[PDB]
DNA sequence: GACCCAGT
DNA sequence: GGGTTGGGGGAAGCACTGGGTC
């Protein structure tokens, strides 16, 4: 077992959820998110094997790709180790999709976004060839800009790990399917995206007010076998 | 002996309101349980004897705790201090023992400190002049560090001597009357019934806040404020 | 804490009953930050003693008491190792915020 | 030990559907209740039956009735007929769906009918949302009467709101506390209190609700509830229904905390309460842009803004109390 | 550190009353300068009016005013050598000038 | 895609 | 130093593309 990490210094979010005048976020971003950012890195660096008419067939093909090579549907995981905060945006998302009302019509939505300073990306894999290792290794970097296009996250570093059952608490998220046994904290997650399903994943965020402020800070669930360590500060991992 | 006014005792002061109440019990009885009905627990006038004695003789025990002592030493202002919320925990526990339920030790818990000077629970134009704020008596609640051990058998002095029922006294120390005074009030202010947790708990007050004669004049309307002081002919020798 | 002994005194330069209204001090003193205007603020604040001497007998009540030099080297000794800004402007601020009182005293 | 689950659609709307639960079992009892948070889900665990839970539920919606139908297609002046409420095609529709239950759940009948949420309740609903490519037709967002009349008796009584219409235009500000690590009756119940029924304020003298940030602290002065916020951990969530020359949308959204907000005035208001009201009252009605740096200066300790406020304030009028500037320094310090 | 309090109640005299002196160009001079050399120059114009109110406070029924001590003016002389820059120097060319104006008991 | 609405 | 005045009134966001139904 391999587990392919990256650190992700991004200061604000760029997911919006299904929402109207306001545009609620993630706390952590969705994995249908970073399986877009990945695909589209593999086709403006490898253009002789994503061969498409247009973007719609593109993406599916890229998607139905990384599935294939995936050993489940739970596609990729993430770890805050920062105090998330909700900041408030005011954009501008003009409506003109609409058979009718002219063509300029665009009045200021509340398209807010999350703040965070560290963040950590797993993805898991089968235990890859060699030959695609370093493909896969040079595509997780590259990710220049994620969710929408007016905010932009920078890459770190990139590196395989080992879980080798090492003691250390959860820290990435995990569905909520079977585990029960482990404050507890679950919302729609959307991990499989949709081009014309939705499972729930546990989130590891916990609010903690010490005098002044209350943020989001960590729940430490009860310890799972999985885990992999890095830079001194281990953190556990939920395969299944 | 821990004194409870200027110059008169809280054991005399007792016996005061007991020499107040022996008529009254024969005017507001029969009228309190009609309207007490309402709540959910029936008992006869006897049990309602018991009820109103227990609310009278612990009215405004809180006065002992070091702080109205020292307060009313010579010339020591109160600074805003609250000396008979304290009481409405001593109340809660005591009637959750005596009569086996809650549905009547909350009422007896509320009226205790329905007197005086009540709470205002917010919803004020633009001044108050007087101190009924919970803000600032929360500042003078936080200096109290637990009570004398003078009143802890104390309180078997004058529940035994009387009728006698059960002995059983609480342990205040920073928090469990903290928990206690928060939760009664907020049940008090939401529930779905909007106006009986206003007239029964003043109901139950009214006879409760006839004091004045037990105590000194204070005041020059004290002939409109003794009119049910008296009854109706008996008879005419 | 030698600061209820100083406010009011501040205060006399910003009430109704005393019509000078001088707020430049009261500017200067508060936007003191690295180690030399918050002590020359507080000196023209400070300096308008006669002002106030004359005022409060212009109208009848008793003058002004002025403020007792037995805390003001509370303030010398107290900038001197609190050099920095962090800690500094936390007094600062406060200096300038007893400024904006009442203290009725001329009925 | 029941459980009642609760549906997650959106973060705010769940919060009003669950925070609203209380409000029912209350009527039919269910001592020993608590509420566990989720951040979303909310999840309510009590140990009663479900048959108390509609009889909760008949109340409530009598409360409701009987003051709607005391106002004056009938449309009301009330929190869930026209106070909160932005759209007018909802001030008819949403009562309509209050009174159908009583020819549902007085003879003990499930729900079988799906309504539309309108925007006050839930910001993120529309008309137009995206799903692959362009937009649809309609409100997609369709929610059930049994969630749907959970959540209006849970929005009356608890979260409140401030109106200042001015003629054509119209700004509503709506402010609730979400538990985020415990939460009981006593903290639930007590939040109700805040609640300001009928808060239309208009004329020209009374302009200082300007702005969400400045309302919630005229909502807050006047409502001295309980200050267990000291020793508890809550959030305030608040959202805008803009109304600007007949325009209904959805101009300022943001997220803070009400801690230190409840700090700030439990701190303020100790040493003397006469004049904390007088003096905040003042720098707000004539200190209009000044209150501003007032209110900015409590998230996040701003020093400048004790100050600025002040100073901005004193030049129109401003009483100046003594008792209440030692209050600042004792969160200065 | 200890002898800006002798130096102020020595600058006391000049503002309070019942002295009939007056002389706020000095003490002004003294805080709000620009430069080292003129601080000084106003401490010498504050000190030269120690004779005309050394002999009229008893005659007026007052306490004689306490000359500072002159080991302050050796202090006060090697504080200003060493600092020159403009940064640190208004504060202590307004430190001394504070304690002009305060509670000193010249005529109980 | 053309309809709807408010009170000091 | 010894008195007269401390704001004065007026303005303190219009229009502009409303978002829901049906
Ligand atoms: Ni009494």
């Amino acid at each position: 077992m391999d587990i392919l990490l990256v650190c992700l210094r991004f200061p604000f979010f760029s997911v919006a959820k299904r929402s109207y005048q306001v545009r609620t976020s993630f706390l952590l971003p969705p994995p249908s998110a970073l399986k877009g950012a990945l695909a589209k890195g593999l086709i403006l660096l490898k253009p002789e094997k994503y061969a498409s008419s247009s973007l719609d067939e593109a993406a599916l093909k890229a998607i139905k790709e990384i599935e294939s090579k995936l050993v489940d549907i739970k596609a990729v995981s993430v770890a805050p180790l920062s105090p998330l905060i909700r900041n408030a945006f005011l954009l501008k998302r003009l409506r003109n999709l609409e058979s009718g009302s002219n063509a300029e019509k665009s009045d200021a939505m509340r398209r807010e976004y999350t703040f965070t300073r560290e963040l950590l990306v797993a993805y898991i894999f089968k235990n890859l060839t060699q030959e695609e290792k370093n493909l896969y290794l040079k595509a997780a970097m590259l990710i220049d800009v994620i969710g929408d296009t007016e905010s932009l996250a920078t890459p770190v570093w990139a590196s395989f790990v080992k879980p080798e059952d090492k003691k250390a608490p959860l820290a990435f998220s995990a569905p909520y399917t079977e585990i029960y046994s482990l404050r507890m904290y679950i919302e729609k997650m959307r991990v499989s995206p949709e081009y014309s399903q939705e499972e729930i994943f546990y989130l590891p965020i916990e609010e903690r007010r010490y005098k002044r402020i209350v943020y989001y800070a960590r729940i430490y669930p009860p310890e799972v076998e999985k885990a992999l360590t890095v830079d001194g500060e281990v953190l556990g991992i939920w395969i299944p | 002996s821990c004194k409870a006014f200027q110059g008169q005792t809280l054991r005399e002061h007792i016996e005061a309101m007991l020499a107040a109440w022996e008529i009254v019990k024969n005017k507001y009885i029969p009228s309190i349980i009609r309207v007490m009905k309402t709540v959910g627990v029936k008992f006869t006038e006897e049990d309602a004897d018991k009820f109103m004695k227990t609310l009278i003789i612990l009215h405004d025990v809180g006065k002992c705790s070091e702080v109205y002592q020292k307060h009313l030493s010579n010339n020591e202002p109160l600074r805003g201090f609250r000396h008979e919320l304290v009481s409405a925990y001593y109340a809660y526990n005591i009637l959750k023992d005596m009569f086996k339920d809650e549905t009547i030790a909350f009422i007896g818990a509320l009226v205790v400190m329905m007197h005086h000077e009540p709470i205002l629970m917010g919803q004020i134009r633009s001044l108050d002049k007087e101190e009924l704020t919970p803000e600032v008596v929360l500042d003078k609640l936080r200096t109290f560090n637990g009570v004398m051990e003078g009143t802890e058998s104390f309180i078997k002095s004058m529940i035994k001597e009387k009728l006698g029922v059960i002995p059983k006294v609480p342990s205040p120390t920073q928090e469990d009357v903290l928990r206690e005074v928060i939760r009664l009030s907020v049940l008090a202010r939401h529930r779905p019934d909007s106006g009986k947790l206003r007239m029964v708990v003043g109901a139950l007050l009214i006879p409760l806040v006839c004091d004045y004669k037990g105590a000194a004049a204070a005041a020059a309307a004290a002939a409109a404020a003794a009119a049910a002081a008296a009854a109706a002919a008996a008879a005419a020798a | 804490g030698w600061i209820r002994n100083i406010g009011r005194y501040l205060s006399y330069l910003v009430d109704d009953t005393f019509e000078e209204y001088a707020y430049d001090v009261v500017d200067g003193i508060a936007k003191a930050r690295t180690q030399e205007e918050l002590l020359e603020g507080v000196y023209k604040a400070l300096r308008l003693a006669p002002k106030l001497k004359k005022k409060a007998e212009s109208k009848g009540c008793p003058p002004p008491r002025i403020p007792s030099p037995e805390d003001i080297e509370a303030l010398e000794e107290k900038v001197e190792q609190l050099s920095n800004p962090k800690d500094l402007r936390k007094l600062a601020v406060s200096l300038a915020l007893w400024a904006f009182a009442s203290w009725n005293n001329c009925p | 030990f029941n459980e009642f689950k609760t549906p997650q659609i959106d973060p705010i709307f769940d919060l009003y559907v669950a925070y609203g639960y209380v409000v029912s079992l209350i009527r039919g009892g269910a001592k020993e209740a608590t509420l566990i948070p989720h951040g979303a889900s909310y999840l309510i665990q009590t140990d009663v039956s479900n048959e108390e839970f509609r009889h909760g539920l008949v109340d409530a919606l009598s409360s409701m009735l009987s003051l709607h139908i005391a106002l004056a297609k009938l449309v009301s002046d009330a929190d869930f007929s026209a106070g909160a409420n932005i759209n007018n095609v909802y001030w008819d529709s949403v009562p309509r769906n209050l009174e159908k239950l009583m020819k549902d759940l007085e003879k003990k009948r499930s729900v079988k009918g799906t309504a539309t949420i309108p925007i006050t309740l839930m910001p993120s609903a529309g008309k137009y949302m995206l799903k692959h490519f362009g937009v649809q037709g309609g409100n997609p967002i369709k929610v059930d009467l049994l969630n749907y009349a959970l959540a209006w008796v849970g929005f009356h009584y608890y979260t409140p709101y401030i109106k200042y219409a001015k003629g054509d235009t119209t700004w509503i500000h709506i402010y609730q506390i979400a538990p985020v690590e415990e939460v009981d009756m006593i903290s639930i119940l007590s939040l109700k209190d805040l609640k300001m029924h009928l808060p239309h304020y208009y004329e020209s003298n009374l302009d200082f609700l300007i702005n969400r940030r400045l309302a919630l602290l005229y909502h807050l002065l006047h409502s001295e509830a309980l200050e267990l916020f000291t020793e508890k951990e809550f959030v305030i969530h608040s959202y805008t229904l803009e109304r600007s020359g007949n325009n209904q949308a959805i101009r300022s959204f943001e997220e803070e905390e009400i801690g230190k907000l409840m700090d700030f005035l439990w701190k303020l208001k100790r040493r003397d309460f006469y004049h904390a009201i007088k003096f905040i009252d003042d720098l707000l009605k004539k200190a209009t842009e000044g209150a501003l740096a007032l209110i900015d200066a409590i998230m996040n300790e701003r020093l400048e803004g004790f100050y600025t406020a002040l100073k901005l304030g004193k030049k129109a009028g401003v009483v100046s109390s003594r008792e209440i500037v030692a209050a600042l320094e004792d969160i200065i310090c």
